[PDB]
């Protein structure tokens, strides 16, 4: 685990934080005030999980084949996988990160994520549950 | 312990690290620093723990063995292989379709 | 795309057929006669297809639901990602190959991508359309 | 000599050999000696004769002609040849409707 | 056309008659009352012809549709082609015998010839031109 | 079937391609880019068919009158048989191989099929389905 703790520190330095993963081998992350990511040790490599929106497990066939339509287009380009998580209700994007070799490249995926993350809300929103 | 707000920006927007989180099978625990944290959105967050906290729950585990089980790991070396090439157009020409029919 | 084909072409030799990108920069495959397995060249990278089931649009949330749920376990340790096609209305088992440098290596991320299709199949056709 | 009836049946049916036919050529001349059998339908046996005849002569002779001219004899060992036998397994899984649903 | 004068001499005396070839490198047949048949030398072949109907050059789709199904199953079998001679507006049945070098077998072929004619005339009859 | 197989793999060496016969006794082939041959065994013999056209099952009196015609023709010397297949629409060439026993006889009886057809096609491609 002390090599992916140095390999956070170091894209920490960049970012202007101390980041660091805690006992669940996550790092929580807020982008301005609504967007939440975590960035996630997992043995080889590290998994970016992105908060999208609470959705009802019958939202119905609408919904969820437009979801499973934009998987498509995630996937072709390698920005990552919409999916579902069934007791919490929630509906995630995440997107595996394989070469941890490069401070500037897993910047780079990050930002691309956080910004995905940003454009699927807003066309996902009004879907949400309140 | 306690969230700390980048000075600068990333990618345009407000950065922020919520700090460590504590052990997420201590479901009670995890829910009170939630609430102790400089978060507005603090339903939103709980929920995104508990989705995280579920990704390697029972369910999720149990399922990858069930899957690791229906998985046949048989080699692609000797598995038959052939290259589809003129398949479309045998459909498009209606060869396929003379075939299927006769 | 030269590059490509070289590559390619190396894979074709160790599976003892001679493979080649098409000018749709894919080469289609049918495996065992009944796995049809697609890889497409883009730019860096290469896209793996390969088909699931004919699928309903209007499966139902339980068939849908199963598949986004299974999509969180497929993300966990990157194996790809279930999409739906809409003109063609197909589950789709879609992944990235991000690192060409390694005959063998590619070898082994496309059989383990031939597996996970055949398992999902295995899982999912009593969803598949009449 | 003349048209003889076999004694013993062929094929569950009374067999006759209608005799010689003269030259088709000469329509006036095999039409007499048709004339000369005795059958139920003398007609019928006056088109089937007509219809041997023509099946060769000029018009048919002359399409035999343009059928060889257009006919290119072309040696198969030097023609392009692809086995596709998979294709119609490629269509009954769907896989061929894939494949141009992403076209578009 | 010595061989094939001796070929025809034999079939005669297994079946009872003096068979033989004319000018016309013809042998015309009846059977029973009304099945005109005809044995044709031809170079290394001999053909079969079979008198089915005579027909009207303008019968119609539906009965031009039938008889080229009917040549779908003929030829499935190799029992011979249904061909129509123009200015004699007739319907022919049409078979090669390729194999000449057994009597048994030519007088095998002969006698489903001569069954395949009995049961086409049955099935054309009602289109027969009056 | 043992034997068929056999046959067509030597058919296949001349021709530069492992051929095979499938679960069907089929073996489908393109040959130049748009001439689709099919051969089946069949007992003790090979059938043979080619797709000439899609056809209108109410094309008229004259096409359907030239084609029964052309089987005349094809008739005299053995060529094959027009034939129309409803549930396809579309006028197929059959011809059956009876004499299996020289590879390089039926190589040949293959290429008079296939030019046979070719020439068929060019014939009445202007009453080919718009």
């Amino acid at each position: 685990l002390q090599a992916h703790q140095d390999i956070i520190a170091n894209i920490g330095e960049k970012l202007g934080l101390p980041l660091t993963f805690d006992d669940n081998n996550q790092c929580l992350l807020l982008l301005d005030s609504d967007i939440f990511t975590s960035i996630e040790a997992k043995d080889d490599i590290w998994l970016l999980n992105g908060m999208i929106i609470p959705l009802s497990p019958v939202c119905g066939d609408s919904i969820w084949r437009q979801i499973m339509v934009i998987n498509g287009e995630l996937a072709a380009n390698n920005e990552g996988t919409l999916a579902y998580i069934d007791a919490a209700e929630t509906l995630l994007l995440i997107h595996a990160i394989t070469d941890l070799t490069n401070t500037y490249h897993i910047i780079s995926q990050l930002e691309s994520f956080v910004n995905q993350q940003e454009a699927l809300k807003n066309i996902l929103q009004e879907y949400a549950k309140v | 312990d306690k969230a700390y707000v980048a000075p600068e920006k990333f990618s345009s927007k407000v950065l922020t690290w919520l700090g460590k989180m504590p052990l997420f099978k201590n479901t009670e625990v995890v829910q009170k620093h939630t609430e102790n944290i400089r978060v507005q959105d603090q339903k939103i967050l709980q929920t995104f723990l508990h989705a995280l906290t579920e990704k390697y729950g029972e369910t999720a585990v149990n399922d990858a063995l069930l899957m690791s089980r229906i998985n046949m790991n048989k080699p692609l070396t000797q598995r038959l292989a052939v290259q589809i090439t003129e398949c479309v157009k045998a459909a498009d020409e209606g060869f396929i379709n003379l075939i299927k029919s006769k």
